[PDB]
RNA sequence: CGCUGAAAGCAUCUAAGCGGGAAGCCCGCCCCAAGAUGAGGCCUCCCACGGCAGCCGGUAAGGACCCGGGAAGACCA
RNA sequence: CGAUGUCGGCUCGUCGCAUCCUGGGGCUGAAGAAGGUCCCAAGGGUUGGGCUGUUCGCCCAUUAAAGCGGCACGCGAGCUGGGUUCAGAACGUCGUGAGACAGUUCGGUCUCUAUCCGCCACGGGCGCAGGAGGCUUGAGGGGGGCUCUUCCUAGUACGAGA
RNA sequence: AAGUCUGGGCUAAGUGGUAAAGGAUGUGGCGCCGCGAAGACAGCCAGGAGGUGGCUUAGAAGCAGCCAUCCUUUAAAGAG
């Protein structure tokens, strides 16, 4: 889990959802995970 | 959960497979059943007990009315053993066996008035080197202006011992019935003579 | 594009009853009871049961098609039934149950034996492979998933415990 | 004090 | 009772006659090293052409102390110096001989070369 | 990290619901504690005494005073 | 400025968390073991020594780790007095000189009695609707909270081997 | 002290009850393109071929470097 201010997509299967109140971003390459903070 | 009232006789080592071990002699009961506390009646689960005989003629009128409802002698102690409801109406030593593991209650030996330390193994002041009257002093108490104050429970000089303590977890070395005598390894709260508490462990 | 304006297909013969807030599921292997928002309205029809939305707002969009899925998920577990499948892999690795229970056999110093929930009935046909069995279907999904946790997939082996139809990847060592 |  | 300043006379033929104790190797702050216990320490004196010279840092392991060790059947032992052997790092002495007694404490803890070196095991 | 699952026919640990999860948080252990004035509860003892929620004297069950002491203690307790 | 004592040390704590160790995690250019990076976490822990007045820093031997900051650079009506910071003396330097120097060097008076708040302990008084002797419930507080090594599993999983 | 006063609307963060670049399928309201029953977008059922690959390189022949990424039987097929 990669965690910043700027969460973007990384690649075309990245998916930017939200969940309990924060913005994430998951995806089939585990690099891409993100959570903003 | 069971309980007895107890004396602390001495210490001593006895041989155990060729090892020594250290001892507390403690003569527990027997220990008559006075009262029973009920949660119908009192809220909870206890048994109160008694613990030497006392002069009949010491033993003021509440008291003996008291005692009079359990058809039991003067007893010179009462103490309560919690959530314990024993079959009979007297508990004797034979409630441990050798093997079983008990904590212990009693009465720490008093020091007085106490430094800090004897109280809480402070560093104390250098004994040369300029030391200027303070080779057993606390140092400092606080800070400055901010809080300018000192914090509640401060370590500082004052009494020390004469406490209530538990000591937990002693392994029970020989019960000897005939005496009322009970055995256990290792060292409890208080002077000979002192009366003790002793209930079966909690730790498992 | 709508689930929650699919009719529900019901077979026969399963049950159906209404209640504020409940609905219970009566079929041929047992009966389950779908807690709904009392937002929706179920109504029944001839062998169908349907969900209706009171406005077209967001949270009542959103309860809709859950509601929905939440019957026919129901009503396909007191007639058919649900079922998972897990794989076991490894050079020393295998299963067997033991009466109910489900014991493991996958490269720890120790067995797992795996008790069964109110509901759900372990078998193991081969000891490679193990089935999940009840009419619960998120219930049966948590044991399957409790179970494959055990012993995760490796990342750089074909080793542990794999869902069926779970693909296999794995990433190079040297 | 010696503030010097 | 060895702790770190602590001279210690040298028990074997390695060449080191005294060695000053510089750090317990028990734990992260053990204050005292007794019979068993392995020491760093410094050789303060030596005899010339041997294993070892002033100014090595060596390893060594406590084989008698001044302060009597007590023992589980109620007896103690007490010897007249505090003496060590000189160990590499798997424990095994670095000289050929062992001279004067050694406690039986060090069978537990897996000196046994020394002991069967001794000429008397107390 | 999940199960089930829409809004969004797919997907989503979440929007409805349900799991797993820290030497940390609550309780559990040891000690103080009803001046907890919200001053608690149980057992037992004494009791309607004599003179114009008050009054002043003699008593009750009990307590204190004094004294012999105490691994209790500065005095007090 | 009718005075808010000024460095460092010692003693005594207490707090923050941007975490040094220990606990839980995700990613890895993560085979295993061991690391790197980020997230959660302040309960506890965070050693002994050589040099210098030193803070800091380097070095020795360890360690699970040898964290960083705040509290008047925490704490001199608690201690020290090495430094700094009067009066003596000297060196380099500057000044014709008297003298001067966060330049150096050796030396140099640190005040028995706590009134109020606060803190550690211990009593006296009255209260708790009758007065008593016992035995208790626990609202609410406080204490505690660390961690390593070896062995078995098994020289097995993993790895060409180590 | 004086309205749990009246009406329309928004917010779910106790935001309100102290902060910026910048990041986001939070939410409500507008606008403008594109594509769509010449059946779209999603899913699914399908086919997904071949001359056959060349400097490359003991092979990179869709699936290591490159060279342009040439043709095709075709409703379509990328020498990927
Ligand atoms: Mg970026
Ligand atoms: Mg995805
Ligand atoms: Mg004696
Ligand atoms: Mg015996
Ligand atoms: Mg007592
Ligand atoms: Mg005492
Ligand atoms: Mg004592
Ligand atoms: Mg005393
Ligand atoms: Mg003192
Ligand atoms: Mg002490
Ligand atoms: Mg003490
Ligand atoms: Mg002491
Ligand atoms: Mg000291
Ligand atoms: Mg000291
Ligand atoms: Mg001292
Ligand atoms: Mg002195
Ligand atoms: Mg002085
Ligand atoms: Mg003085
Ligand atoms: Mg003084
Ligand atoms: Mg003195
Ligand atoms: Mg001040
Ligand atoms: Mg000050
Ligand atoms: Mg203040
Ligand atoms: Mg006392
Ligand atoms: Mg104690
Ligand atoms: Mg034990
Ligand atoms: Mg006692
Ligand atoms: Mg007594
Ligand atoms: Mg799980
Ligand atoms: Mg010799
Ligand atoms: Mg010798
Ligand atoms: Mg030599
Ligand atoms: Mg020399
Ligand atoms: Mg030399
Ligand atoms: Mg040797
Ligand atoms: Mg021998
Ligand atoms: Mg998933
Ligand atoms: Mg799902
Ligand atoms: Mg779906
Ligand atoms: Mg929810
Ligand atoms: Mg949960
Ligand atoms: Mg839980
Ligand atoms: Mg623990
Ligand atoms: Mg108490
Ligand atoms: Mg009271
Ligand atoms: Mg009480
Ligand atoms: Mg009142
Ligand atoms: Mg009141
Ligand atoms: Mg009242
Ligand atoms: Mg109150
Ligand atoms: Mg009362
Ligand atoms: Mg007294
Ligand atoms: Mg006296
Ligand atoms: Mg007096
Ligand atoms: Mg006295
Ligand atoms: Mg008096
Ligand atoms: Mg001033
Ligand atoms: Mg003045
Ligand atoms: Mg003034
Ligand atoms: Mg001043
Ligand atoms: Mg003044
Ligand atoms: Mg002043
Ligand atoms: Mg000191
Ligand atoms: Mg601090
Ligand atoms: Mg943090
Ligand atoms: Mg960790
Ligand atoms: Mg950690
Ligand atoms: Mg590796
Ligand atoms: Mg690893
Ligand atoms: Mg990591
Ligand atoms: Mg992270
Ligand atoms: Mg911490
Ligand atoms: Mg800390
Ligand atoms: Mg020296
Ligand atoms: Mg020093
Ligand atoms: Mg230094
Ligand atoms: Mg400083
Ligand atoms: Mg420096
Ligand atoms: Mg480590
Ligand atoms: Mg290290
Ligand atoms: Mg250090
Ligand atoms: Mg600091
Ligand atoms: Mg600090
Ligand atoms: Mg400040
Ligand atoms: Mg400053
Ligand atoms: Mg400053
Ligand atoms: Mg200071
Ligand atoms: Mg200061
Ligand atoms: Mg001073
Ligand atoms: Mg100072
Ligand atoms: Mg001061
Ligand atoms: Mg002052
Ligand atoms: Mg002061
Ligand atoms: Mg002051
Ligand atoms: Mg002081
Ligand atoms: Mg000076
Ligand atoms: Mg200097
Ligand atoms: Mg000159
Ligand atoms: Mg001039
Ligand atoms: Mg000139
Ligand atoms: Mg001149
Ligand atoms: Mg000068
Ligand atoms: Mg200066
Ligand atoms: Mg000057
Ligand atoms: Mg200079
Ligand atoms: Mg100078
Ligand atoms: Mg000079
Ligand atoms: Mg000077
Ligand atoms: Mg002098
Ligand atoms: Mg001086
Ligand atoms: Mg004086
Ligand atoms: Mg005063
Ligand atoms: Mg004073
Ligand atoms: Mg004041
Ligand atoms: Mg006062
Ligand atoms: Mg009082
Ligand atoms: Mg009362
Ligand atoms: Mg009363
Ligand atoms: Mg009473
Ligand atoms: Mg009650
Ligand atoms: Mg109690
Ligand atoms: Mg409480
Ligand atoms: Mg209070
Ligand atoms: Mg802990
Ligand atoms: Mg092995
Ligand atoms: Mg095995
Ligand atoms: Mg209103
Ligand atoms: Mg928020
Ligand atoms: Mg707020
Ligand atoms: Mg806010
Ligand atoms: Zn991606």
């Amino acid at each position: 889990m990669k965690v910043r201010a700027s969460v973007k997509r990384i690649c075309d299967k990245c998916k930017v959802i939200r969940r309990h109140g924060r913005v994430y971003v998951i995806c089939e390459n585990p690099k891409h995970k993100q959570r903003q903070g | 959960m069971k309980g007895i009232l107890g004396v602390k006789v001495g210490m001593t080592r006895i041989f155990r497979d060729d090892r020594a071990v250290p001892v507390t002699v403690i003569l527990a009961g027997p220990c008559p059943v006075v009262q029973r506390r009920t949660p119908e009646k009192d809220g909870y689960t206890a048994v109160q007990l008694g613990f030497l005989p006392q002069n009949p003629k010491r033993v003021n009128r509440p008291l003996k009315g008291h005692f009079a409802k359990a058809g039991v002698e003067p007893v010179r102690i009462l103490r309560e053993i919690r959530d314990f409801n024993p079959e009979g109406d007297t508990v004797t030593v034979e409630i441990f066996k050798p093997g079983e593991r008990v904590d212990v209650t009693g009465t720490s030996k008093g020091r007085g008035f106490a430094g800090v330390m004897k109280r809480w193994n402070f560093a104390g002041g250098p004994d040369s080197h300029g030391a200027h009257k303070i080779h057993r002093h606390p140092g400092s108490i606080g800070n400055r202006k901010t809080p300018g104050r000192v914090y509640k429970g401060k370590k500082m000089a004052g009494h020390y011992g004469a406490e209530r303590v538990t000591v937990m977890n002693l392994e029970v070395v020989d019960v000897i019935p005939e005496e009322n005598l009970l055995l256990v390894k290792g060292a409890v709260p208080g002077p000979n003579g002192g009366l003790v508490i002793v209930r079966e462990t909690k730790k498992a | 594009s709508r689930i929650g304006r699919l009719p529900i297909p019901v077979p026969k013969g399963v049950s159906v009853e209404v209640a504020p807030g409940r609905v219970k599921v009566k079929g041929p292997k047992g009966e389950l009871e779908v807690p709904v928002s009392p937002e929706m309205r179920v109504v029944v029809e001839e062998g169908v049961v349907r969900v209706e939305r009171p406005s077209d707002e967001r949270r009542h969009k959103s309860l809709h098609g859950l509601t929905r899925t939440l019957i026919a998920n129901a009503v396909k577990g007191v007639s058919e039934g649900y079922s998972k499948e897990l794989l076991i892999k490894g050079i020393g690795y295998r299963a067997r149950l033991v009466g109910r229970a489900l014991e493991l056999t996958v490269g720890f110093s120790h067995p797992v034996v795996v008790e069964p929930p109110e509901g759900i009935t372990f078998e193991v046909p081969e000891p490679t492979r193990v089935r999940v069995s009840g009419i619960d279907k998120q219930k049966v999904g948590q044991v399957a998933a409790n179970i494959r946790a055990i012993r995760k997939p490796s990342a750089y082996h074909e080793k542990g415990i794999y869902y069926a139809g779970e693909p296999v990847r794995l990433k190079p060592g040297k | 004090s010696e503030a010097c | 009772m060895i702790q770190p300043q602590t001279y210690l006379e040298v028990a074997d033929n390695t060449g080191a006659r005294k060695i000053m104790c510089i750090r317990v190797l028990k734990g992260s702050n053990a204050k005292y090293a007794t019979v068993g216990d392995v020491i760093v320490a410094s050789v303060k004196e030596a005899i010339p052409r041997g294993a070892v010279k002033e100014g090595d840092v060596v390893k060594a392991v406590v084989v008698r102390t001044k302060k009597e060790i007590k023992r589980p059947d109620g007896s103690a032992i007490r010897f007249d110096d505090n003496a060590a052997v000189i160990i590499n790092n798997q424990l095994e002495p670095r000289g050929t001989r062992v001279f004067g007694p050694v406690a039986r404490e060090l069978r537990e803890k897996g000196f046994m070369k020394i002991v069967s070196l001794a000429p008397e095991v107390l």
